[PDB]
């Protein structure tokens, strides 16, 4: 919907009631799943995705017909209404927590104006399209805004796009040419102009429009991205950016890549749905048996029912069989258990709570624990592989230091990395103590280097523990030791690192004034911040060029010219007239960009040593840079400047002429040295990645940042390695290539790569790849940018692509778009039958997060655009190991055991009832006194199984991090199979047989077994006789199946059994019951009661006890052996170390 | 200061005290040992118990069917089930004579003619007190859905409820007057309708030639035969005797209705009615009729007069009577002993096999990193 905007008369072609066309969304943002006005129908339809609720609602409307057993009002209609209401209450509370953080975000302030005559503070929601807006430094941007002016002239603002695109540098944006002159806050009400725009597009780097600035008659200024401040971009290096809001709501490219928090479901719910259907099938089969047998027995003129009972429930045996069928369906309702869904909701909410309250995942710097936002999915985290990950936000803190350098063929690093620490301590060498002694050597070298710097000129700007380039050899080489010429080399190098920059310097008064360096990228910021920590500190450009404070004495340099950085240049230069009279050109950039611009046939050993050292550094994960110099000539400089400003005057094709003239001066050079800046990871990220990869998970880093920084971070995190072939799928978006040739080139690359993996995507090697769970060949990585990714994700290549990505051990996407992130996640999620986690920190990440099975956000303080739409909200990447390894396999095993024991429980109950029906001509008569059935699943047995589900843990909080291989059992989904379900149901049927036919034998195969001799063979006394041992049996089986018998579990078992005894003994002491008038004194005080009470639980729990003990001894598990190990010892070290 | 710090309790952090229930073979051997011991002990106990009691069951449907009219013919062996330890005494069970007779009896006014059976059964040894006397009804289903909810509670409690509430209650077909009038039946259900109608006349111990007088009536009572709570449930009626009538089947007993000579029976004292109106569970139930707590029945050729008022072969059912003597366990039930012995025996054999396969045979030393399934 291509729109238009007017600023001070509307277009009469859209009149009153015709102008509201182009209806623009409200600037509010809804990540909540439910609105107040439409929460009820949406939530009801969501809860009914569980199929059993259909059966329960039908069974509730079926008891209204007053012909079957139980009357409708309370007994059968209270449970459904209460369950639906408590489920809706839980979901509404959860959605309201999401909504309260949503409305906290929506009230963020923005200086608004087109009606206010001043930029008064307002909120985001109050931003109608076409309203002026002022923005200040580091302000999150409310909506997609076109620039109109800014603080400094020439229109240059900086945007940190790290939230939308993983690029770190402050991208420059230009105010449009005519209109920059509105500096004031109220000189906008005479700014009469018109905006033309285009329909909203999710492509980030494609946008176009126009302006009509009304002696001026007609203007037109196309506006690419260079006039578009996006929404997640942070405004920097500018005091105010008086923009205008063009997009709002979900028109913005940040929001156009998400839905509205598509509600996820826990992937156990679906297999549980199939199991519910199978149980309903067996329910109908048994009810049909009941109906046929009841009709057959009721259509006889020889049974004692014809004489003594004048009856039929209908004037036919067929009709009475039909009535008995439906009545039995009422009685055997618990084959499809009603208490399953409320029990699972209660267990999942308690597990989400326990996740929320774990200090082992509490991050101090942001003051929040691992707050879960979807309490349904707490078990899926126990099955996932394919942890897709952002790079710029999650992995790397995005603080860039200056570690090493190689100048005049001499390296100065003296540095150590936790990455290398893990890489070495994984093998047999350098296990534990070497880390401590090496860090001690680094601390010693640091203090000695600071001492050496102090022996030089006094540096007030230098601050200990504010420096990372620690090199004592550098200090002694700059002092003069080891050579009179090497001193000159290092001095000139550190002077070059203080000359080629463009950083702005600001002094912070007070204690010895630490100077701050505002740059265009943290790269040159780290460069200069180290170029002040070794003398040569920098000052402002005081009307000439830079001022360098070299060794306590100031030096004023006039800067002749500067050629700024670019994405295509890959290098940046400056010519300066040094105080020694001669002018000098410095040029710093990529390693492979300067090696091309070098005077050939010189410094062979120097250049080859620098090459090998930069190879070492780039393998260690550092982002290398080369600096080169050339002694320019005065006449050469002025003639190059005349060519330069001539190319500047040519208005058409100007930039290409400037790039052409700027390439005639940077050819002959020489290599001063090579720096090595490090983009810092987070803490424990290499260890987290090692641990996860040992568990079975495969990690695909897919950033939106450049292709070589991705490989750098893949080397740091130890994803990549030095023994790894590289697969770079590339279709160079060759200019104007025929599109189909794109697909043909991509197909040939895919075909040769699959070949060499010794296969191809023939669709037969996919059904054999839907059933394989093995760590792939560990010597392969796949680097693929967005373009090649765009073309391999279209029709059929996808399949081939999948197989490719399944064989290579690592994957590193690059410059990938949010939509393409989601497309890769969906390709691995749907093309395979596998679970999927996505951890993120931004907009691209919100698209990746909602499409994955489990969405994890990082609270990276960049505006929680990807925290308000995630499953979980972690603070750091290192807590992901705690989450997935502890609260994942735990939760998954817990839910599996809960639902298995639960099916067993309801099976034994209803099949005991069914056997009794067998003994009464299938005319459905309760044996359980119409209150045992009412209170059984509620009081006597619910708490033991819910506790087994909520607070059971197999190994430990630390033995699980110590042995991650156990997580493999959750990868292949081996704890909730379809043979545990059937084995538990067969167990339930057997135990029902035994737990009914033992007490029946005891008290029915003999005349009144009651000691003093009286009627205890009654229909209800036998009910108590088989309903007390049944409760003890069910609670014993729920206890025998657990691993950690603790305070609460045993307490709840004891209270449930004592509570059935107490409830009987209390309810049968009044006349209100009249069937149980005094059941306690004449059932308890019998001896057959206690004999059955001690024999049926053993006779029911003995087969699985035997199976369990043998299947622990003769055949083990992995968790079995890890618990047999961690029992004695072998893990007390980790425990004692962690607790203190 | 950080306020969102999750409380470092020992419950929130899942650190509660606990016992990791590892199943090492020093824990399961003791479990199976103690289970085998306790269950073999209780099995021996309950077997001795179910062998310390002794009883005799006699079936009498062929009384009305095929018993003779004047001579004491013998009973076929498929009717006598006698569990008596001291076998081969001067008397031996499995030898009982029986004879039927149509007899003109009186009840209130009209002297109706019923049909009687007379059974001469010999018990060979004494049985010490609390000798009970049950009747036994095969193929009689009290446990039907419509049957077990068919009575009024307040009426049995003793009340004149109404002519409307009783009229539409769960005792549908039998709650109003069968004849023309609109009287209301006193016990309005079909559970009180079908009460057992036979009548047992107490064992007249024939002359054992010790006290050679012909009659030795072992006087067994039919009072204090149910739980006192039942007596707290029932009560004499408040009906005016005007609007109540036996429902359809007490007619051959109240051949004129409830009147000043045949009055409505008070239920707090009619204990056989209290035994009947507590619904049995199986179709082959027993129910208590008489007892005696204070004197031992001696070995003798006793004789019982069973008025066979209940026509039971009409639906292929069977009826019988038993004279069991009790113990602390109950009556003679051989199955608890055998079940306890079987459970104990299987626990013992599994204990033996486990101690063998975990101590003497290969023990599979604990926790070795060879079975870990990621080390193969
Ligand atoms: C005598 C035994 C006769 C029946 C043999 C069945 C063989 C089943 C083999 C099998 O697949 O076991 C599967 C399961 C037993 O696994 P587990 O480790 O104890 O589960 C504990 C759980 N992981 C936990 O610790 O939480 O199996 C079960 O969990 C239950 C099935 C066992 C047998 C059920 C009783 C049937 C007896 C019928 C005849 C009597
Ligand atoms: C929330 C409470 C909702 C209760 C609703 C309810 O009726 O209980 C239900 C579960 O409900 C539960 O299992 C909730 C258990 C929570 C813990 C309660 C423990 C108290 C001690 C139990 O219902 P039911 O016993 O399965 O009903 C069977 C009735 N029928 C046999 C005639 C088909
Ligand atoms: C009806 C009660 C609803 C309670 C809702 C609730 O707050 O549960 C809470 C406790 O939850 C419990 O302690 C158990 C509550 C009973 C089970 C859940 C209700 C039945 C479904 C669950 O807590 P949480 O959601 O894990 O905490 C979220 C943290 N946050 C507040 C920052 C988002
Ligand atoms: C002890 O209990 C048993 C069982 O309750 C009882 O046997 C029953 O006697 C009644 C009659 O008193 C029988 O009911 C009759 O059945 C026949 C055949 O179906 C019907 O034809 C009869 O209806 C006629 O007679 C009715 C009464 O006069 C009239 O109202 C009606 O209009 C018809 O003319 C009547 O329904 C019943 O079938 C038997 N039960 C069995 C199992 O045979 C026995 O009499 C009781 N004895 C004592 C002393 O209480
Ligand atoms: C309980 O339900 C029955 C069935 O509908 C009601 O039935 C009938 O009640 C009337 C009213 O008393 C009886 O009539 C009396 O009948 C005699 C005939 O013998 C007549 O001469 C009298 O004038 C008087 O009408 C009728 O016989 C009776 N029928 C049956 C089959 O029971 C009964 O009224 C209901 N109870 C109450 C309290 O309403
Ligand atoms: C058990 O039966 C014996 C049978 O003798 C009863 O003893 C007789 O009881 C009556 C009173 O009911 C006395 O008149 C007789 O003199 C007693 N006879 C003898 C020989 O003692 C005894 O009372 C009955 N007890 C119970 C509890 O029923
Ligand atoms: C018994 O009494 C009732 C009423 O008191 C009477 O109708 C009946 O005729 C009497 N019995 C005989 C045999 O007359
Ligand atoms: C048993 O004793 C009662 C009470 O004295 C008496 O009415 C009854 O006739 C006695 N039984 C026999 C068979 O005499
Ligand atoms: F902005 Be990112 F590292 F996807
Ligand atoms: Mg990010």
């Amino acid at each position: 919907a291509p729109r238009k905007l007017y600023f001070n008369l509307p277009p009469e072609l859209k009149d009153e009631e015709g102008h509201p066309i182009q209806q623009f969304p409200r600037n509010k943002i809804r990540t909540a799943k439910y609105t107040p006005l439409s929460f009820i129908p949406k939530n009801l339809w969501f809860q009914f995705h569980n199929i059993a609720n259909i059966f329960f609602l039908f069974l509730v409307i079926l008891v209204i017909f007053p012909i079957f057993g139980g009357v409708n009002p309370g007994l059968n209609s209270v449970p459904l209404i209460v369950i639906i209401t408590v489920t809706a209450i839980k979901d509404a509370i959860e959605d309201y927590r999401r909504t309260i953080l949503d409305i906290e975000l929506n009230n963020a302030p923005v200086h608004r104006l087109s009606g206010k005559a001043r930029f008064h503070k307002d909120a985001w929601k109050n931003l109608v399209v076409g309203d002026f807006v002022r923005i200040y430094n580091d302000d999150e941007l409310p909506a997609d805004i076109i620039i109109l002016a800014t603080s400094d002239p020439d229109g240059a603002c900086y945007v940190e796009t790290k939230n939308l695109d993983g690029e770190t540098n402050l991208k420059v944006r230009q105010a449009l040419r005519c209109g920059r002159t509105l500096k004031h806050a109220r000189d906008c009400e005479r700014a009469q102009f018109v905006i033309e725009s285009e329909p909203p597009q999710p492509n980030l780097y494609k946008y176009n429009g126009a302006i009509r600035w009304k002696e001026p008659r007609e203007m037109s200024e196309p506006i690419g991205i260079d006039n578009l401040l996006l929404r997640g971009c942070h405004l920097r290096n500018t005091e105010w950016a008086l923009g205008v809001v063009v997009f709002t709501g979900h028109d913005t490219k940040i929001m156009m890549n998400a839905g509205i928090t598509p509600s996820k479901r826990a992937r156990i719910a679906r297999e549980l749905n199939f199991n519910v259907i199978c149980n309903f099938g067996i329910l109908l089969i048994m009810c049909l048996i009941a109906a046929i047998a009841n009709g057959i027995a009721w259509g006889k003129t020889d049974a004692s029912l014809a004489w003594f009972e004048y009856g039929s429930i209908g004037g036919t045996p067929a009709l009475t069989g039909f009535i008995t069928f439906w009545a039995a369906v009422i009685v055997f309702q618990n084959l499809v258990p009603i208490s399953l869904y409320i029990s699972l909701e209660i267990v999942r909410t308690l597990q989400a709570f326990f996740i929320y309250s774990d200090v082992g995942m509490y991050y101090e710097k942001i003051d929040q624990p691992c707050i879960p936002k979807s309490w349904n999915i707490s078990d899926d985290v126990g099955q996932i592989e394919y942890i897709f990950s952002d790079k710029t936000g999650t992995l790397t803190q995005n603080v860039m230091e200056f570690k090493k350098a190689t100048i005049n063929g001499q390296p100065y690093g003296e540095a150590y990395t936790e990455a290398q620490a893990g890489m070495d301590r994984r093998r047999g060498i350098n296990v534990e103590e070497e880390a401590k002694v090496i860090r001690e050597e680094i601390a010693a070298a640091k203090v000695r280097a600071i001492r050496g710097l102090r022996e030089l000129h006094d540096n007030p700007y230098l601050h200990d523990e504010d420096m990372t380039f620690i090199a004592p050899d550098f200090v002694e080489d700059l002092a003069g030791k080891n050579g009179p010429e090497q001193q000159q080399a290092t001095e000139h190098f550190m002077l070059a690192l203080a000359l080629c920059h463009t950083v702005v310097a600001e002094k912070q008064p007070g204690d010895p004034p630490k100077m701050i360096f505002k740059a265009q990228s943290p790269d040159e910021a780290a460069l200069v911040a180290t170029a002040r920590d070794m003398g040569f500190t920098v000052l402002g450009m005081s009307d000439g060029g830079i001022n360098v404070n070299v060794m306590g004495k100031d030096m004023h340099f006039p800067v002749l010219s500067i050629i700024e950085f670019n994405s295509s240049r890959k290098r940046m230069s400056t010519i300066v007239r040094m105080p020694d009279g001669r002018i000098l050109l410095f040029c710093k950039g990529a390693d492979s960009v300067i090696y091309s611009r070098l005077k050939k046939g010189e410094q062979a050993d120097m250049r080859r040593e620098t090459a090998q050292h930069l190879e070492m550094f780039a393998v260690e994960g550092l982002r290398t840079l080369c600096i080169a110099e050339r002694e320019l000539s005065e006449e050469e400089y002025r003639e190059w400047r005349r060519e330069h400003d001539l190319a500047a005057t040519a208005l058409e094709n100007r930039e290409e002429k400037l790039e052409e003239v700027a390439d005639k001066i940077e050819r002959d050079l020489t290599l001063l040295g090579g720096t090595a800046i490090e983009d810092r990871l987070q803490d424990g990220v290499p260890d987290t990645i090692a641990l996860l990869a040992d568990a079975g998970i495969k990690l695909w880093v897919l950033t939106g940042d450049k292709v070589e920084t991705a490989i750098n971070i893949g080397f740091s995190c130890n994803l990549l390695n030095n023994d790894m072939d590289l697969l770079r799928l590339q279709v160079n978006e060759s200019d104007a290539s025929t599109e189909d040739d794109y697909l043909q080139l991509a197909e040939e690359q895919l075909k040769t790569n699959l070949e060499r993996f010794n296969m191809t995507g023939d669709d037969e090697e996919l059904k054999r790849a839907r059933k394989d769970h093995n760590a792939p060949s560990p010597t392969y990585a796949l680097v693929i940018d967005g373009f090649t990714l765009r073309w391999v994700l279209s029709d059929s290549l996808k399949q081939k692509f999948l197989l490719l990505c399944k064989q290579c051990k690592s994957v590193l996407c690059c410059r990938v778009s949010p939509a393409q992130k989601a497309a890769v996640v969906s390709m691995v999620k749907n093309g395979l039958d596998v679970m999927t986690l996505s951890i993120g920190d931004g907009a691209n990440d919100v698209a990746m997060i909602q499409e994955a099975d489990v969405g994890v956000g990082i609270a990276g303080e960049e505006g929680r655009q990807a925290v308000m739409s995630s499953d979980f909200a972690i603070g750091q990447f290192r807590f992901l190991q705690r989450l997935v390894l502890v609260h994942g396999r735990w939760s998954y095993r817990r839910l599996a055991e809960t639902i298995s024991n639960f099916f067993y429980k309801n099976m034994i109950w209803t099949w005991s009832i069914f056997w009794y029906q067998c003994y009464c001509n299938f005319d459905i008569a309760y044996i359980f006194e119409y209150t045992y059935i009412l209170m059984f699943n509620l009081f006597f047995t619910s708490v033991p199984v819910i506790l087994m589900g909520v607070l059971d843990q197999d190994v430990s909080d630390t033995v699980s991090l110590a042995v991650p291989q156990l997580y493999r059992r959750g990868i292949e989904r081996k704890e909730w199979t379809q043979t545990k379900f059937w084995l538990y149901m067969i167990d339930g049927v057997y135990q029902s047989v035994m737990s009914f036919f033992i007490p029946f034998i005891f008290v029915v195969l003999t005349p009144t077994a009651a000691g003093n001799g009286l009627d205890v063979s009654e229909r209800t006394r036998l009910g108590a006789y088989i309903a007390h041992p049944a409760v003890i049996t069910i609670n014993g089986y729920i206890l025998i199946n657990t691993y950690r018998w603790d305070w609460l579990m045993l307490l709840s078992i004891v209270l449930s059994d004592v509570f059935i005894f107490f409830w009987t003994g209390v309810y049968t002491a009044t006349t209100y019951s009249a069937g149980f008038y005094q059941a306690a004194p004449q059932v308890y005080q019998e001896l057959t009661f206690w004999m059955c009470l001690i024999v049926t639980p053993a006779l029911c729990l003995l087969p699985r006890l035997v199976v369990k003990c043998i299947q622990k001894q003769r055949f083990p598990y992995d968790v079995d052996i890890i618990r047999e190990q961690a029992n004695r010892g072998d893990f007390a070290a980790a425990d004692a170390a962690a607790v203190a | 200061a950080p306020k969102n710090r999750p409380p470092n309790t020992a419950f929130r952090q899942q650190r509660m005290r606990a016992w990791q229930c590892v199943l090492t073979p020093k824990l399961i051997v003791t479990v199976f040992s103690i289970l085998a011991a306790i269950y073999l002990g209780f099995g021996a106990w309950l077997t001795y118990l179910a062998h310390t009691v002794r009883d005799l069951k006699i079936d009498y449907t062929d009384c009305l069917t095929s018993a003779p009219k004047d001579d004491f013919e013998t009973i076929p062996q498929n009717h006598i089930t006698a569990h008596f330890s001291a076998k081969d005494s001067t008397f031996d069970p499995y030898k009982a004579q029986w004879k039927t007779t149509e007899r003109e009896v009186q009840v209130a006014n009209y002297t109706d003619n019923r049909q009687f059976c007379i059974v001469r059964f010999n018990i060979p040894e004494d049985l010490q007190p609390t000798i009970s006397f049950f009747y036994y009804l095969e193929n009689f289903y009290q446990n039907h859905r419509r049957y077990v909810n068919s009575f009024n509670a307040k009426q049995l409690l003793g009340d004149a409820v109404d002519g409307k509430t009783i009229n539409d209650s769960t005792c549908d077909p039998i709650t109003h007057d069968p004849k023309g009038t609109g009287k209301i039946v006193y016990p309005c259900g079909l559970v009180a309708n079908s009460i057992f109608n036979d009548t047992f006349s107490s064992p007249l111990a024939l002359a054992v030639r010790n006290s050679s007088d012909s009659s030795r009536p072992y006087n067994m009572t039919t009072k204090g035969i149910a739980w006192p709570g039942l007596k707290d449930l029932y009560g004499k009626t408040s009906y005016s005797l005007d609007q109540i009538v036996p429902p359809p089947n007490w007619e051959r007993r109240y051949k004129y209705g409830y009147q000043e000579n045949n009055p409505p029976p008070d239920l707090k004292t009619d204990e056989l009615f209290q035994n009947w109106m507590m619904l049995a569970a199986a179709p082959n139930f027993y129910k208590l009729y008489q007892k005696n707590d204070t004197h031992p029945m001696l070995a003798g050729q006793y004789e019982i007069e069973i008025e066979s008022n209940f026509d039971v072969t009409v639906y292929k059912g069977r009826k019988a009577f038993v004279i069991t003597t009790l113990s602390t366990m109950g009556s003679r039930n051989i199955w608890p002993g055998i079940i306890f012995l079987i459970v104990g025996g299987i626990c013992l054999v599994l204990d033996i096999y486990f101690i063998l396969s975990f101590f003497i045979w290969r023990p599979r030393k604990l926790g070795d990193p060879s079975y870990l399934s990621w080390n193969q």
